[PDB]
RNA sequence: GGGGAUAAGCUCCGUGCGUCGAGAGGGAAACAGCCCAGAUCGCCGGCUAAGGCCCCUAAGCGUGUGCUAAGUGGAAAAGGAUGUGCAGUCGCGAAGACAACACUGGUCAAGUGA
RNA sequence: AUGGUUUGGCACCUCGAUGUCGGCUCGUCGCAUCCUGGGGCUGGAGCAGGUCCCAAGGGUUGGGCUGUUCGCCCAUUAAAGCGGCACGCGAGCUGGGUUUAGAACGUCGUGAGACAGUUCGGUCUCUAUCCGCCGCGCGCGUCAGAAGCUUGAGGAAACCUGUC
RNA sequence: ACAGGAUAACCGCUGAAAGCAUCUAAGCGGGAAACCUCUUCCAAGACCAGGCUUCUCACCCUCUAGGAGGGAUAAGGCCCCC
């Protein structure tokens, strides 16, 4: 959550985008990436942003 | 508000012009020398510091001697502070200026502050004026004990129980100065002022009268 | 295993928050998050890896409703009938910083670690602070849109 | 609401200064300053008047709109001609006169009674029984008038004391 | 359902009713009997139930449309009450409506009453 | 409708022990205010009251009778408040009452005996471990070691009233 | 105690919604032994452990030279003593 808010996205929207994008990395290694390699986490945030719907509140 | 440091000498008897008796306590309002000025711009509060008593120069420790030298006056035994109200009030004192007894006038009302006599470890009967229990009619070894102490099963704070008594700073208010003897630097104050003979006192103009 | 901070890992930065016309609870929560170190990806509940927080214009702070004259700050001396109460109005006009200090302190944990974290909060009623030597970074309370 | 919508005329000879909501007016009788509530703005209409424009119709604003209008009207009429309050006594032995700037009455108390004249008001006493006070602000004049009225408890029996015209 | 004053954390019966007793775990601040769910052991994996997502405290100072001024939310009755939102009626009224200056006339100027 | 201050009802709590009434000593809290303080209408002329709102800062007597609380009475006073807290307080006191064993009267029982009937007498134990509270020190801390004089966040105490 | 501040019941001033009125929803005042100051006392273990000053303001040894340990001193303090 801390690392995602550092990239202007909330944790829940990030998780939904990661699920939609099909990436199957878990929270343990997500935290490992957030602590160790910020560049990979930023790239994952971008791919999750791409995988999200255009209006998340749409029915 | 004027002020001065003095010493309690004892109490005696005098008669006023209506032939009534006045029990007067004699206070040696000896010469005081101003040693330091407390200013708002420097200390945050306005006050004046006075030195009293005569002491041998070989008795003062080096920090005290240095402070007195920086002031510019020879050391004295006792040092105390008078808290004024504003800079306009403290402008009239300057370091090295000498205060003597005549700052007070006859019939003035003064506030003497001293340290009460010591009474040692005192019981509630003496420390707090507790009424005792019966001395007879079956009372068993409770002739002087406090009695009850009185849901939470706790002795609330402030319990007026026995303990050490006396030796506290005390101010007596609205004492009348019967006479200001300028020759001996002696104030004749009607009434009883706190402390034992030879103790330090502070005489201030009354805050109320 | 999971990353754990070592002796020299923690780095602190200084933020200065302008409390003029800011909702008291909002500013208190933001400052509490900053003090706790929740915004750092290296966060760990064991360590106080937070940041120093300076709050200026504490007296200009905003209180909604009629809480200015109806919300009481209580304290008991311990003696019987030692309960004293002041509304936020007199508390603000007498000790302006105390309202913000109390609000921020109530929102961070009540452990010993909370006591150590409290050391890293400085609040001031004036528009300026004596901590210019640290070059604090101005901090603005934004919301991450989802 | 209804009264507020009508702009209050501003005489030519009296200066009106508008600084956001801080409004100051310099008239022949003197100067007075008024602060307007924040949900309402006031702009000096170029035709020799000021506009009390309420942009919302929620209860707070709709109630404050007419109040602001009548407050402005009071301010302008008090800075233009001022305000005058006339007073008097009923009964016997009640004497009133002006002693410089301060007012002294002998209502019958064992002590003389003095009233201090604040700024913006002045006392006129053309008779011991009747007298008047005048000022540039209506609120202050009313407050002092009531204060002087208070010098005797009401008399439903004899009506001895002071009463307005 | 009975007894008691349909009062009791009162008492006595019925129930292919439940739980506790003999039941851990999560929630209700704490909380045998309420809600979710029945623990063979290990994992520094994932999805959910009840309950939740400003900080304490994991996750939303979420989005859209409205309401509340009472800190209501975050305890309670008979009753009282020009609070306010919505909807429905009726009375009067540009022949000038209400106010202001029982019922009638002039000024005035749209709504005014239950 | 409130309260659990009155008698109650339940028997959840204790029978390998939770002292039972008054009184003394010492409290603390509520306000549903007895006095003092500010009010209002008076079926208030003034005096004085009636009644009512605010108000808990302080104060609120000494005796006779009774074990008493309660109560009546005697003198005063500004007033002689109502209540909660194991109907406060017996490892603080009393033992007058109640509540063992002795004895008597009335009444009941054939009798042993009995009576929320009466009468006289009748062992109240303890070296304070912990919390609490009143006082007093030792150690360490407050970024070198010391010494004078102090600011005060924060608390505590006090707050009565009459006559002329 | 005196004096000040904010107030209770209450008395008011200036006036809207609601063309008048209305101590009121905007505002502004008076108003009590209650509250905050004011009086007396404690108070920097107030861990945000405060302030103004004044005094001493330096000498060795060891391990290994990183830090530590030990010794001897200054200002001062304590013990013994009256």
């Amino acid at each position: 959550n801390a690392a995602a808010r550092a990239n202007d996205i909330t944790y829940n929207r990030l998780i939904q985008g990661l699920k939609a994008a099909g990436v199957e990395v878990d929270r343990k290694n997500l935290a490992e990436l957030a602590v160790s390699d910020p560049a990979a986490f930023t790239a994952l945030v971008d791919v999750a942003r791409a995988a999200l719907p255009e209006d998340v509140n749409a029915p | 508000r004027k002020g001065i440091l003095g010493t309690k000498l004892g109490m005696t008897q005098v008669f006023d012009e209506n032939n009534k008796v006045v029990p007067v306590t004699v206070v040696k309002a000896g010469p005081n020398v101003v040693t330091r000025i407390r200013t708002t711009e420097r200390d945050g509060y306005s006050a004046v510091q006075l030195a009293y008593g005569e002491i041998s120069p070989r008795k003062v420790i080096k920090p005290v001697a240095g402070q007195f030298a920086a002031a510019g006056v020879n050391p004295r035994r006792h040092v105390a502070e008078l808290r004024l109200d504003d800079e306009a009030a403290v402008a009239e004192y300057e370091v090295g200026q000498e205060l003597t007894a005549e700052i007070f006038s006859d019939g003035a009302y003064v506030d003497v502050t001293g340290t009460s006599k010591g009474k040692g470890f005192a019981g509630t009967m003496k420390r707090h004026g507790f009424r005792g229990q019966g001395a007879a009619h079956g009372a068993q070894a409770v002739h002087r004990r406090p009695g009850s102490i009185g849901t939470p099963g706790r002795v609330f704070k402030g319990t007026r129980m026995s303990g050490r008594m006396g030796n506290d700073r005390v101010t007596t208010q609205n004492l009348k100065v019967h006479k200001v003897d300028a020759e001996n630097g002696v104030l004749l104050i009607k009434g009883a002022i706190p402390g034992r003979n030879g103790g330090l006192v502070v005489v201030r103009s009354a805050i109320k009268r | 295993p999971t990353y754990t901070p070592k002796a020299g890992d923690t780095t602190r930065s200084w933020y200065v928050i302008d409390a003029s016309d800011v909702v008291l609870g909002r500013l208190a929560s933001a400052a509490a998050t900053l003090l706790r170190g929740k915004h750092k990806p290296t966060f760990t509940p064991n360590v106080d890896g937070g940041d120093f927080v300076i709050v200026i214009n504490a007296d200009k702070i905003a209180v909604s409703g009629d809480k200015l004259t109806k919300k009481f700050a209580y304290r008991h001396s311990g003696y019987p009938g030692g309960l004293r109460k002041r509304t936020i109005g007199e508390l603000l006009e007498k000790h302006p910083t105390r309202v913000v200090e109390n609000a921020i302190i109530g929102m961070l944990p009540h452990n010993k670690l909370g006591r150590q974290i409290q050391k890293k909060l400085k609040v001031y009623a004036g528009p300026d602070h004596p901590h210019a030597a640290q070059q604090p970074i101005p901090f603005e309370i934004k919301q991450v849109a989802q | 609401s209804r009264i507020g919508k009508q702009p209050v005329p501003v005489p030519s000879g009296v200066d009106v200064t508008i600084n956001g909501q801080n409004l100051s007016v310099k008239g022949p009788k003197g100067t007075l300053t008024l602060d307007v509530a924040e949900p309402i703005s006031v702009s000096r209409a170029e035709d020799g008047a000021i506009v009390v424009t309420r942009p919302d119709d929620e209860r707070r604003s709709r109630s404050l709109h007419g109040l602001s209008r009548t407050l402005i009207a009071n301010l302008v009429t008090g800075v233009t001609e001022g305000y005058t309050q006339k007073m008097e006594i009923f009964g016997v032995g009640y004497r009133v006169q002006l002693k410089g700037q301060n007012l002294e009455f002998a209502l019958g108390y064992s002590h003389p009674v003095l009233i201090e004249a604040p700024e913006g008001i002045t006392f006129a006493v053309e008779s011991p029984t009747k007298f008047s006070v005048s000022g540039i602000d209506k609120q202050k004049v009313g407050q002092i008038s009531a204060v002087i009225r208070r010098l005797r408890r009401p008399d439903p029996y004899k009506g001895k004391g002071v009463r307005y015209e």
